[PDB]
C-alpha cells in the first residue's frame, strides 16, 4: 500500500515520546525513600 | 521457603553441593579423554583443511 | 515477604553525560550508513 | 654444569644473533 | 580538506606523492601512536589492577577514591610487582614521575615526528624509494614489496584530479 | 548502589529469579524466531525456486525450517515448487504458530518463577542457604542432552521417526528432503557427506547419555572442584561462554566453506564455487558432452538447466555484497527472470574470443577478451586515442545458444560491448529491476549475513569468556587488593604468591 | 589403506607427543631435584 | 680470569660494544650502496 | 610425601628473574619459533615460488623491504604443516612453499595465548586483579581477526598481511583500494581509540609531571618520589582546576581516569577487529547508494567520496597484475584507468 | 530529511558540551 | 638470587669465554653465506638462479599437492 | 539524495532508546534519598 514514508516515525514517536515522559516519572517516584 | 510437590521429588537432585571425592580422583582419567578429545578434532580439522587426505573421503561437494 | 537479593542502581550525572555522549557521538557516526 | 633459567633464556636469543649478523656482514660482499 | 572524506582524500595523494608509508618520520609517528595507545591501556590496566580495596561487591570500586583525598589510591609496589615479572624486574617502573614522564614523552615525541615528516615531505623530501633495488645476475628486475606499493601508488598517481594536468610530470 | 552494567547481578544468588530471566530470555528467542517466520511469510514469492529461490530473496529463517523437513505450506505450496500438498500441520506456518505459543507459556512459566522464587529445592537442606549443586546439574541436563541429541540422530534425521534432512547433488539442483542412513566409515567425517551428520548424532548422543551418567554418580575431585571455583556458578557461565564461542566459530565456518549442512538451494552458492569456476566446469562439461553426442551449439546450450547457468554467476555469489547495502539480493541487480542464453564472442577472423570474468575482490573490473590461450584479442579501451583492441577495429559480435536470445547474433558494437560488460559476471541473465525499485548494486544472501554475525558474535564472545573466567578466579580482589608487602617485592618468598616459603 | 598424508599425520602426532613428553619429563626431573624448602 | 665484577669497567664495555655496533649498522648502510639491494 | 604436581608447580612458579609458571610452558617455545621463525626467513628466505618477490637480506632486502611473505593462493588455507601433503617433510621446499608463513602465525597465535595467560597467572600469584590481562584481549582480537579470520573468509591464506614492514605497508593499501576500508565506520572507531588512547597517555604523563608537589630540592625532580610513600606525589586538587578552566572539563576521579586509560584504546582495537571480520567476507563500507545514484544521473555532482573511488580504481588495476599473480593478469595499456597526462 | 537529522544530532551534542561544563557535577574535597 | 649482569659483563671470566665464542659464532654465519650453503638449505635464488636465460616468466606455484614437483620442475629448468 | 526510507527511523531510535535508558537511570538516582 503507497503509505505516507513518514507514518512510521510519526507513529513511533507518538508512542515513545510521552511513554518514555510516563516511565522516567514512575521509576523515579519508586525510588523515593519508602 | 515454599515446598511444593515438584520440589520434593526433586530434592535428592539438589542435595549434595559442595561434595567431592577425595584429591585428585578422576583428574587422570579426564586427562585421557581431553587428549583424545583433542586428537580428534585435530583429525576432524586437517580432513576439512585437505592436510590429511583419506581413501574414500572426496572432501568436495561432488564425489 | 520480600526478596533480599534486590539492589538500587544508580547512574551519576557524569555518567549519564558520557553515555549521552557515547550515544549522540555514535548515532553521528552510524547516521551516514543508515540513510546510505 | 649447573645452568640457570636465565642463563638458558639468555643464550636462545644471543646465540642466534651473533650467527645471524655474521651472515648479514656477509652477505653485505655478494655482488649480482 | 576540513572533511571525513576528504581527509582521506589527503592521505591517498600524499602516499602517491611522498611515499609517506616509507619515510621514517611517519614510521616513529605511527611507533608513537601504536605506542601511545598500548601504553595508556598498559597504565591504565595496572592502576585498576591495583586499587587498595575500598568499596564493597555492589558498588562501582571509583566510589574508593575521593576527590582531593591524600593518600595514593593503588599499590604502586604491587603494580611494579606484578608489571616486573612479566617482563623481568628492571621493565618495569617503580619511580611514578619516571613512569609518567615516558607517557608524556613518547607519544609527544613520536607525534612531533609525525608532523615534521609531513612538514619536510612538505619540500619533497620524500619516503625512501627502492623501486628496482633487487636486480638479478642478468639485470632482470626481481620485485620486493617496496614494488608493490610502488604499483599502488601509480594508480593513485594517474587518477587524483583526473582533469587538472597537462604535462607528464606531477611537480607540485 | 548497583551501577548500571551490574544490574542483573542480583541473580547469582537466586535460583528461582535467575530461572525467571532464563525463562524470559527463551520467551524472546522463541517469540524471534515465531515472529521472524511470519515475516518471511508475508514477504516470500514461492512461485520460482529455480530462479527466485528463497537465498536470493533474504531469507534467513525459512531454510533451517527447511533443512529439517518443513518444506510445505498451508496454502498448498511447497519450497521445491509443487503444488496441492497437504503438509499437515508442521507447515511454515505451523512452526511459527508452535514457536508463538511456546513463547507464551515461557513468559507465563517465568512471572510465576519470579513471584515464587523461595523455593525451598533451591535451599541446602543443610545449612539452609540458597545452593545449587553445579556438578549434578551438569550430569542432569548432559543425559537429557545426550538422549535428545541421540534421539535426533536415530529418529528424526533417520526418517525412522521423522523426515530426515535436506540432501542435493552436488549441483544443488534436485535437492528435497530424504531420509539419511548414518554412514559408520571415514567418510562420515567428511563435512559434506549428510550421513556423517546421522552417525555424529547416534554416537556423540550415547557418549552423551553416558558421560552425564558419570556426571550424575560422580563427584567431581577437591582438586578440580577448588581450582575451577565448582561452587560459583559465574564458573560456569565462565566455560559455557568458551563453549558457544566456539560452536560460533565453527558454524560460521561450514556456513562459509559448505557442507552437508549448509545446502546451496538453501543459503545460496558459496564464494569458493565462484573462486574455481565450479558450476561453469559442469556446464562445460555437459556442453561438451551433448556435442559429443551429436548436437547442434544451440541444441548442446539448451539443455543446460536455467538453475545451472544462475549458479554460474557473481550476482549470486555472497562475497560480493556491502555491509551496508541491506535487503535480499534482488534488491541489487533484480529479481531474477530468465536466462538470455551463453554468449559466444568472435572476432572479425571468426575465432572465438572469451570475457575475462571479474574475481570477488573486485568492485568494477575492465572488458577484456582473449582467445582460448589466454591472448588478449579485444576490450573496451578507456584512452581511446591508442586502442588497438576495441571491438570496433578488431569486428566483435556476440552470438547466443540457449535462452531466451538462442539463435541470435549481435554485430552493433555498443550492444555487443553491453553483453560483455555482463558476461564478466558470468552467464548472463534478464532481470526485473522494477518490482523492487532495484538499484543494481550487489547485495550478499544468507549465507553472508549468517557467516558475518556469527563470526562477529564468536569473537565477542571470546572477551565474554575472558571476563567471566577472570571474574571467577579473582573473586576475592573484584573490588581491589588486600589495604604483605614482601609478596609482591622481589627477593622475600622462593615461590611466588607462596608465604610458607 | 594408510595414504601419504596419514601416514605424515602420525609423524605430525609423534613428533608433537615426543616434544611434549621430552618437555614434561625435564621438567618434572628438574623440579625433583631443585625443591623448595618449608 | 676471576669472576670478580668491576675488573673491566663498565663504562669501557659500552664504549666498545657501541663502538662495535656502529661499525656493524655503518657495514649495513653500505651495502644498501653496494652489490645486491644497491639497484645497480 | 608431596605429590609430582605440586612439586612442578613449585619449581615452575619460583621467583626467579625470568618468570616461566605454567603459562610458560605455552608461552616461551611459541613466542620464540614466532620470531626466530621470523628473523630466519627475513634473512634467508625468499618469495620467488609464492609472489615472484624477494623477500630476504640474502636476496638484497633491507630491513623495510624483508618480510616473511604469505603462501601461494593454490595452496587455499593449507595449515602447510611441515610433514605435511605438500612440503611432505622437505624442509627447503616447505620454506619455498611459504610454510614459514602458518609457522609463524600458529605458533605466534599459540603464543599469545600463552602470554595472556601469563598475565593471568602472574597477577593470581601476586593478588592484583587481571586487567591488564583483560586489556590484551584487544591485541588478540586484532591479531585473530586479521591474520587469521580475514584470510580464512577470502581465497587463500596468500592475502592475508605478510609478516614484514614494506609487505604491511602494502597490506594497507590493498585494503584502501579493494575494501575501502577508511569509509568503514569499525576502522574509524579504531582510530578515535588509538589517537584518543596517544592522547590520554601524553595529556596524563604531562599532566602529572606538571601538577608535582615539590618534594625534594632538585631541579631534576625525579629523585624526589619514594615507592612505598602514603602521598600522591603530584595534586589532583590543582591538576582538576587547571583542566576544567582550560579544556571545561576534568577528571576528578582518579581510578575512573586509568579505567578510562584501560577503556578506550582497547574498545577502539575491538571495534576494529569487527571491520575486519566483515572485510573477511567483502562485508565492506565502500559505497553510499545515494552518492551513486546521484552521480550517475548527475555529471556535474561531485564529492571527496567520489574522488577517493577514482583513486581506488586507480589502486586496483595498476596493482593487480604484480600483485595477485596466480590471475594471470594482462591489462592493455589503453584498458588502464588514467587521468589526463599522467 | 537526512540533513535536519545530521543537523540536529550535532545540535544535541552541542546543548550536552553546555549542559557537561556549566552544569556538572562539581568537584567537592571531602573535607 | 643470581648474579647482576652488570658484575658478570664486568669481568675478566666473561670476556675469556666471550672473547672467544662471539667471534666463532660471527665467523660460522659468515661462513654459512659465504661458502654458499645457505641457498642451499632454503632454497633462495642465487642471483643468476631466478631465471633461466631467455624467459621472463615467474616460477608461481599454481598446484596445491604437486607444489613440491612444480618446483622440482621449475628448477630443472635452469639447465 | 535517493536516501534508504528506513535510515531515519533507525536513527532515531538507534538515538532516543539508550538515551532514553540512560535519563531513567539517572533522574532515578537523583530522587533517591540523599
Ligand atoms: C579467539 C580465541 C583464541 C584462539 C586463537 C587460537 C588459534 C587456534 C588455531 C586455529 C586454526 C584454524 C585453522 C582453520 C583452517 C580452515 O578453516 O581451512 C579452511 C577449510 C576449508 O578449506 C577451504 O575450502 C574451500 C572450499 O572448498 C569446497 O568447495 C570447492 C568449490 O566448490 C570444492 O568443491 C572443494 O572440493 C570443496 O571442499 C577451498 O577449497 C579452499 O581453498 C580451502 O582452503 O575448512 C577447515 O579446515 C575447517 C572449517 C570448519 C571449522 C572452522 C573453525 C575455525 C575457523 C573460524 C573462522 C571462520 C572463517 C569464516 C570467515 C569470516
Ligand atoms: C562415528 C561417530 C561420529 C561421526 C561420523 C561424526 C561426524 C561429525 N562430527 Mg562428531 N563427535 C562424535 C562422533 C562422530 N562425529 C563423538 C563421540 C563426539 C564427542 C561428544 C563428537 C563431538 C564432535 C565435535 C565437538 C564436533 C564434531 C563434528 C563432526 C563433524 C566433522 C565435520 C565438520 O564439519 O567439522 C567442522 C569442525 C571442525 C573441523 C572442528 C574445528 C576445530 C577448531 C579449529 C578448534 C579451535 C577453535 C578455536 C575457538 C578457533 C579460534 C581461532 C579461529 C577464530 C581462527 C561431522 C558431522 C564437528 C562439527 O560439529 O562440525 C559442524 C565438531 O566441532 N563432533
Ligand atoms: C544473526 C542475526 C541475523 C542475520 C545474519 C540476519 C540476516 C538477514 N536478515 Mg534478519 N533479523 C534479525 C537477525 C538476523 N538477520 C533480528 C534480530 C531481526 C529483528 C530486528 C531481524 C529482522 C529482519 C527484517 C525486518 C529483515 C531482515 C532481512 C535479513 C537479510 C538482510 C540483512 C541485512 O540487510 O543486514 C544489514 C545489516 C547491517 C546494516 C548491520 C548492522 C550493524 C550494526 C548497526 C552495528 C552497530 C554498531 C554498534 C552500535 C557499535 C557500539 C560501539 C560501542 C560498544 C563502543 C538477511 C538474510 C531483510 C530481508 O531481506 O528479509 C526478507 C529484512 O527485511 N531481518
Ligand atoms: C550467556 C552470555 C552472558 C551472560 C548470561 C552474561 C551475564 C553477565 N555479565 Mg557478561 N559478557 C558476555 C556474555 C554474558 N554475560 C559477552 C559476550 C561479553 C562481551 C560483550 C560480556 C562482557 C561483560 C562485561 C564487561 C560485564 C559483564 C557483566 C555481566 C553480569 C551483569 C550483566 C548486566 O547487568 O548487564 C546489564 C546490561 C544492560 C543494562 C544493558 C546492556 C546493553 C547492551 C550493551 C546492548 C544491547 C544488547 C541487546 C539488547 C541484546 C542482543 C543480544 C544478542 C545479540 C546476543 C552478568 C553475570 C558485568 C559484571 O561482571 O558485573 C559484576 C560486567 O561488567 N559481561
Ligand atoms: C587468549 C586465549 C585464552 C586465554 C588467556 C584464556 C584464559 C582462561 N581460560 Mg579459556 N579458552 C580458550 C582461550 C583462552 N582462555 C579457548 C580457545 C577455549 C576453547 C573454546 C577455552 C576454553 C576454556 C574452558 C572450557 C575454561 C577456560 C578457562 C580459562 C581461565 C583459566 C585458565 C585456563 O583454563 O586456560 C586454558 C588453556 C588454554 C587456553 C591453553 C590451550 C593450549 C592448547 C592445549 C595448545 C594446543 C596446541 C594444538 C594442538 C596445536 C595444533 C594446531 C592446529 C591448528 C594444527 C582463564 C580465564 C577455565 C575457567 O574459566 O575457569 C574459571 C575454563 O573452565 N577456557
Ligand atoms: C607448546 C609448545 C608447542 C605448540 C603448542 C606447538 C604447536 C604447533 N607446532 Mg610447533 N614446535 C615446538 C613447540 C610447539 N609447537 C618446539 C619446541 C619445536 C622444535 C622441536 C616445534 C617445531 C615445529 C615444526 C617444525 C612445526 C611445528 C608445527 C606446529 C603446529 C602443528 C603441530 C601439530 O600438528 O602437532 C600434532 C601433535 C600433537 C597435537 C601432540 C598430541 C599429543 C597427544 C595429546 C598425545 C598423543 C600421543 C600418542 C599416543 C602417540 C602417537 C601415536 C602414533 C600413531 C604416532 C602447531 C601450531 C608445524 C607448523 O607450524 O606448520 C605450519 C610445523 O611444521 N612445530
Ligand atoms: C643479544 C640479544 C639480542 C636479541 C635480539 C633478538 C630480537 C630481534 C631484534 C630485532 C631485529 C630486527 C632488525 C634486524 C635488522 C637487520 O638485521 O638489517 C639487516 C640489513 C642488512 O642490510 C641489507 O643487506 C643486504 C644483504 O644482501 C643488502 O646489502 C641490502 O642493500 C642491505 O640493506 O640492515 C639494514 O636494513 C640497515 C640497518 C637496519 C636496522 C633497523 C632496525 C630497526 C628495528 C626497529 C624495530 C624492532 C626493535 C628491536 C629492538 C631490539
Ligand atoms: C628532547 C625532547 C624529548 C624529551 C622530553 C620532551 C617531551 C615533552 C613531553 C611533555 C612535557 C613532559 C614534562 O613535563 O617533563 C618533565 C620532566 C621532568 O621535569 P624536571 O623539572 O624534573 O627536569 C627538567 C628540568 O627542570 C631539568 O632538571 O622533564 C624531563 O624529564 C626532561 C628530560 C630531558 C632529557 C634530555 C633530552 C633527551 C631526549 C629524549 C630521547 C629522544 C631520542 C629520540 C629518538 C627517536
Ligand atoms: C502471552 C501468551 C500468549 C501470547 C504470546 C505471544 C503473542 C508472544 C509473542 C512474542 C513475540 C512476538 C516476540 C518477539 C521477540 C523479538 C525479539 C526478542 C527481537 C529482538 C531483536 C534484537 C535483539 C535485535 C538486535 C539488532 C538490531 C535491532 C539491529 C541489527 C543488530 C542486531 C541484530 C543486534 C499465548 C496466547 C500464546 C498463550 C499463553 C499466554
Ligand atoms: C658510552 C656509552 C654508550 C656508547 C658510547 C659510544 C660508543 C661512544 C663513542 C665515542 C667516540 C668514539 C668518540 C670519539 C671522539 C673523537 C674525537 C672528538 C676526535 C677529535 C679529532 C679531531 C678534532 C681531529 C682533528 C684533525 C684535523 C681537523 C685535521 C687532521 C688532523 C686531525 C685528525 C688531528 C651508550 C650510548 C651505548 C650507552 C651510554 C654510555
Ligand atoms: C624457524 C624454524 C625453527 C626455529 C628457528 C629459530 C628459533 C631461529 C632463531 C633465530 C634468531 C633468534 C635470530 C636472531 C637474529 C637477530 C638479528 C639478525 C638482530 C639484528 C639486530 C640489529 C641489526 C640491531 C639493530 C638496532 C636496533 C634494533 C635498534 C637500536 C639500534 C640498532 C641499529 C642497534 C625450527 C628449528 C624449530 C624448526 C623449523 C623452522
Ligand atoms: C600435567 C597434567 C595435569 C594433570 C594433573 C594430574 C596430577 S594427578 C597425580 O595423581 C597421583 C595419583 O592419584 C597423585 O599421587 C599425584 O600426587 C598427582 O600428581
Ligand atoms: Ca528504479
Ligand atoms: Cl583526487
Ligand atoms: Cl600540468
Ligand atoms: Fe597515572
Ligand atoms: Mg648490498
Amino acid at each position: 500500500m503507497e503509505v505516507n514514508q513518514l507514518g512510521l516515525i510519526a507513529t513511533a514517536l507518538f508512542v515513545l515520546v510521552p511513554s518514555v515522559f510516563l516511565i522516567i516519572l514512575y521509576v523515579q517516584t519508586e525510588s523515593q525513600q519508602k | 521457603a515454599r515446598r511444593t510437590w515438584l520440589g520434593d521429588i526433586l530434592r535428592p537432585l539438589n542435595s549434595e553441593y559442595g561434595k567431592v571425592a577425595p584429591g585428585w580422583g578422576t583428574t587422570p582419567l579426564m586427562a585421557v579423554f581431553m587428549g583424545l578429545f583433542l586428537v580428534f578434532l585435530l583429525i576432524i580439522l586437517e580432513i576439512y583443511n585437505s592436510t590429511l587426505i583419506l581413501d574414500g573421503v572426496n572432501v568436495s561437494w561432488k564425489a | 515477604e520480600p526478596n533480599p537479593n534486590r539492589q538500587p542502581v544508580e547512574l551519576n550525572r557524569t555518567s549519564l553525560y558520557l553515555g549521552l555522549l557515547l550515544i549522540l557521538v555514535l548515532a553521528l557516526l552510524f547516521s551516514s550508513y543508515f540513510f546510505n | 654444569p649447573i645452568f640457570t633459567v636465565r642463563w638458558v633464556a639468555v643464550h636462545t636469543l644471543a646465540v642466534p644473533t651473533i650467527f645471524f649478523l655474521g651472515a648479514i656482514a656477509a652477505m653485505q660482499f655478494i655482488q649480482r | 580538506p576540513l572533511g571525513i572524506s576528504g581527509t582521506f582524500n589527503f592521505m591517498i595523494v600524499f602516499q602517491a606523492e611522498h611515499n609517506i608509508l616509507m619515510h621514517p618520520f611517519h614510521q616513529l609517528g605511527v611507533a608513537g601512536v601504536f605506542g601511545g595507545a598500548l601504553f595508556c591501556a598498559m597504565h591504565g590496566s595496572l592502576v585498576t589492577s591495583s586499587l587498595i580495596r575500598e568499596t564493597t561487591e555492589t558498588e562501582s570500586a571509583n566510589y574508593g577514591y575521593k576527590f582531593g583525598q591524600e593518600e595514593e589510591t593503588y599499590n604502586i609496589v604491587a603494580a611494579h610487582g606484578y608489571f616486573g615479572r612479566l617482563i623481568f624486574q628492571y621493565a618495569s617502573f617503580n619511580n611514578s614521575r619516571s613512569l609518567h614522564f615516558f607517557l608524556a614523552a613518547w607519544p609527544v615525541v613520536g607525534v612531533w615526528f609525525a608532523a615534521l615528516g609531513i612538514s619536510t615531505m612538505a619540500f619533497n623530501l620524500n619516503g625512501f624509494n627502492f623501486n628496482h633495488s633487487v636486480i638479478d645476475a642478468k639485470g632482470n628486475v626481481i620485485n620486493t614489496w617496496a614494488d608493490i606499493i610502488n604499483r599502488a601508488n601509480l594508480g593513485m598517481e594517474v587518477m587524483h584530479e583526473r582533469n587538472a594536468h597537462n604535462f607528464p610530470l606531477d611537480l607540485a | 548502589g548497583l551501577p548500571w552494567y551490574r544490574v542483573h547481578t542480583v541473580l547469582i544468588n537466586d535460583p528461582g529469579r535467575l530461572i525467571a530471566a532464563h525463562l524470559m530470555h527463551t520467551a524472546l528467542v522463541a517469540g524471534w524466531a515465531g515472529s521472524m517466520a511470519l515475516y518471511e511469510l508475508a514477504t516470500f514469492d514461492p512461485s520460482d525456486p529455480v530462479l527466485n529461490p528463497m537465498w536470493r530473496q533474504g531469507m534467513f529463517v525459512l531454510p533451517f525450517m527447511a533443512r529439517l523437513g518443513v518444506t510445505g505450506s498451508w496454502s498448498g505450496w511447497s519450497i521445491t515448487g509443487e503444488t496441492g500438498i497437504d503438509p499437515g500441520f508442521w507447515s511454515f506456518e505451523g512452526v511459527a504458530l508452535a514457536h508463538i505459543v511456546l513463547s507464551g507459556l515461557l513468559f507465563l512459566a517465568a512471572c510465576w518463577h519470579w513471584v515464587y522464587w523461595d523455593l525451598e529445592l533451591f535451599r541446602d537442606p543443610r545449612t539452609g542457604e540458597p545452593a545449587l549443586d553445579l556438578p549434578k546439574m551438569f550430569g542432569i541436563h548432559l543425559f537429557l542432552a545426550g538422549l535428545l541429541c541421540f534421539g535426533f540422530g536415530a529418529f528424526h534425521l533417520t526418517g525412522l521417526f521423522g523426515p530426515g534432512m535436506w540432501v542435493s547433488d552436488p549441483y544443488g539442483l534436485t535437492g528435497s528432503v530424504q531420509p539419511v542412513a548414518p554412514e559408520w566409515g571415514p567418510d562420515g567425517f567428511n563435512p559434506y557427506n549428510p550421513g556423517g551428520v546421522v552417525a555424529h548424532h547416534i554416537a556423540a548422543g550415547i557418549v552423551g547419555i553416558i558421560a552425564g551418567l558419570f556426571h550424575i554418580l560422580v563427584r567431581p575431585p577437591q582438586r578440580l572442584y577448588k581450582a575451577l571455583r565448582m561452587g560459583n556458578i559465574e564458573t560456569v557461565l565462565s566455560s559455557s561462554i568458551a563453549a558457544v564461542f566456539f560452536a560460533a566459530f565453527v558454524v560460521a565456518g561450514t556456513m562459509w566453506y559448505g557442507s552437508a549442512t549448509t545446502p546451496i538451494e538453501l543459503f545460496g552458492p558459496t564464494r569458493y564455487q565462484w573462486d574455481s569456476s565450479y558450476f561453469q566446469q559442469e556446464i562445460n562439461r555437459r556442453v561438451q558432452a551433448s556435442l559429443a553426442s551429436g548436437a547442434t551449439l544451440e541444441e548442446a546450450w539448451s539443455a543446460i538447466p536455467e538453475k545451472l547457468a544462475f549458479y554460474d554467476y557473481i550476482g549470486n555469489n555472497p562475497a560480493k555484497g556491502g555491509l551496508f547495502r541491506t535487503g535480499p539480493m534482488n534488491k541489487g541487480d533484480g529479481i531474477a527472470q530468465a536466462w538470455k542464453g551463453h554468449a559466444v564472442f568472435r572476432n572479425k577472423e571468426g575465432e572465438e574470443l572469451f570475457v575475462r570474468r571479474m574475481p570477488a575482490f573486485f568492485e568494477s573490473f575492465p572488458v577484456i577478451l582473449t582467445d582460448k590461450n589466454g591472448v588478449v584479442k579485444a576490450d573496451i579501451p578507456f584512452r581511446r586515442a591508442e586502442s588497438k583492441y576495441s571491438f570496433e577495429q578488431q569486428g566483435v559480435t556476440v552470438s547466443f545458444y540457449g535462452g531466451e536470445l538462442n539463435g541470435q547474433t549481435f554485430t552493433d558494437p555498443p550492444t555487443v560491448k553491453s553483453y560483455a560488460r555482463k558476461a564478466i559476471f558470468g552467464e548472463i541473465f534478464e532481470f526485473d529491476t522494477e518490482t523492487l525499485n532495484s538499484d543494481g548494486i550487489f547485495r550478499t544472501s544468507p549465507r553472508g549475513w549468517f557467516t558475518f554475525a556469527h563470526a562477529v558474535f564468536a569473537l565477542l564472545f571470546f572477551f565474554g569468556h575472558i571476563w567471566h573466567g577472570a571474574r571467577t578466579l579473582f573473586r576475592d580482589v573484584f573490588s581491589g587488593i588486600d589495604p604483605s608487602p614482601e609478596q609482591v617485592e622481589w627477593g622475600f618468598y622462593q615461590k611466588v604468591g607462596d608465604v610458607t616459603t | 589403506t594408510i595414504t601419504p598424508s596419514l601416514k605424515g599425520f602420525f609423524i605430525g602426532l609423534l613428533s608433537g607427543a615426543v616434544v611434549l613428553g621430552l618437555t614434561f619429563a625435564v621438567l618434572i626431573a628438574i623440579s625433583q631435584i631443585d625443591k623448595v624448602q618449608r | 680470569m676471576m669472576s670478580e665484577g668491576g675488573r673491566i669497567p663498565l663504562w669501557i664495555v659500552a664504549t666498545v660494544a657501541g663502538m662495535g655496533v656502529i661499525v656493524i649498522v655503518g657495514l649495513f648502510f653500505y651495502g644498501a650502496y653496494a652489490g645486491l639491494g644497491s639497484s645497480l | 610425601e608431596r605429590g609430582w604436581f605440586d612439586i612442578l608447580d613449585d619449581w615452575l612458579k619460583r621467583d626467579r628473574f625470568v618468570f616461566v609458571g605454567w603459562s610458560g610452558i605455552l608461552l616461551f617455545p611459541c613466542a620464540y619459533l614466532a620470531l626466530g621463525g621470523w628473523l630466519t626467513g627475513t634473512t634467508f628466505v625468499t618469495s620467488w615460488y609464492t609472489h615472484g618477490l624477494a623477500s630476504s637480506y640474502l636476496e638484497g632486502c633491507n630491513f623495510l623491504t624483508v618480510a616473511v611473505s604469505t603462501p601461494a593462493n593454490s595452496m587455499g588455507h593449507s595449515l602447510l604443516l611441515l610433514w605435511g601433503p605438500e612440503a611432505q617433510g622437505d624442509f627447503t621446499r616447505w620454506c619455498q612453499l611459504g610454510g614459514l608463513w602458518t609457522f609463524i602465525a600458529l605458533h605466534g597465535a599459540f603464543g599469545l595465548i600463552g602470554f595472556m595467560l601469563r598475565q593471568f597467572e602472574i597477577a593470581r600469584l601476586v593478588g592484583v586483579r587481571p586487567y591488564n590481562a583483560i586489556a590484551f584481549s584487544a591485541p588478540i582480537a586484532v591479531f585473530v581477526s586479521v591474520f587469521l579470520i580475514y584470510p580464512l573468509g577470502q581465497s587463500s591464506w596468500f592475502f592475508a598481511p605478510s609478516f614484514g614492514v614494506a609487505a604491511i605497508f602494502r597490506f594497507l593499501l590493498f585494503f584502501q583500494g579493494f575494501h575501502n576500508w577508511t569509509l568503514n565506520p569499525f576502522h574509524m572507531m579504531g582510530v578515535a581509540g588509538v589517537l584518543g588512547g596517544a592522547l590520554l597517555c601524553a595529556i596524563h604523563g604531562a599532566t602529572v609531571e606538571n601538577t608535582l608537589f615539590q618534594d625534594g630540592e632538585g631541579a631534576s625532580t625525579f629523585r624526589a618520589f619514594n615507592p612505598t610513600q602514603a602521598e600522591e606525589t603530584y595534586s589532583m586538587v590543582t591538576a582538576n582546576r587547571f583542566w576544567s578552566q582550560i579544556f571545561g572539563i576534568a577528571f576528578s576521579n582518579k581510578r575512573w581516569l586509568h579505567f578510562f586509560m584501560l577503556f578506550v584504546p582497547v574498545t577502539g582495537l575491538w571495534m576494529s577487529a569487527i571491520g575486519v571480520v566483515g572485510l573477511a567476507l567483502n562485508l565492506r563500507s565502500y559505497d553510499f547508494i545515494s552518492q551513486e545514484i546521484r552521480a550517475a544521473e548527475d555529471p556535474e555532482f561531485e564529492t571527496f567520496y567520489t574522488k577517493n573511488l577514482l583513486l581506488n580504481e586507480g589502486i586496483r588495476a595498476w596493482m593487480a597484475p604484480q600483485d595477485q599473480p596466480h590471475e594471470n593478469f594482462v591489462f592493455p595499456e589503453e584498458v588502464l584507468p588514467r587521468g589526463n597526462a599522467l | 530529511m537526512e540533513t535536519i537529522t545530521y543537523v540536529f544530532i550535532f545540535a544535541c551534542i552541542i546543548a550536552l558540551f553546555f549542559f557537561a561544563i556549566f552544569f556538572r557535577e562539581p568537584p567537592r574535597i571531602t573535607k | 638470587g643470581e648474579r647482576p649482569f652488570s658484575d658478570i659483563i664486568t669481568s675478566v671470566r666473561y670476556w675469556v669465554i666471550h672473547s672467544i665464542t662471539i667471534p666463532a659464532l660471527f665467523i660460522a654465519g659468515w661462513l654459512f653465506v659465504s661458502t654458499g650453503l645457505a641457498y642451499d638449505v632454503f632454497g633462495t635464488p642465487r642471483p643468476d638462479s631466478y631465471y633461466a636465460q631467455e624467459q621472463r616468466s615467474i616460477p608461481l606455484v599454481t598446484d596445491r599437492f604437486e607444489a613440491k614437483q612444480q618446483v622440482e620442475t621449475f628448477l630443472e629448468q635452469l639447465k
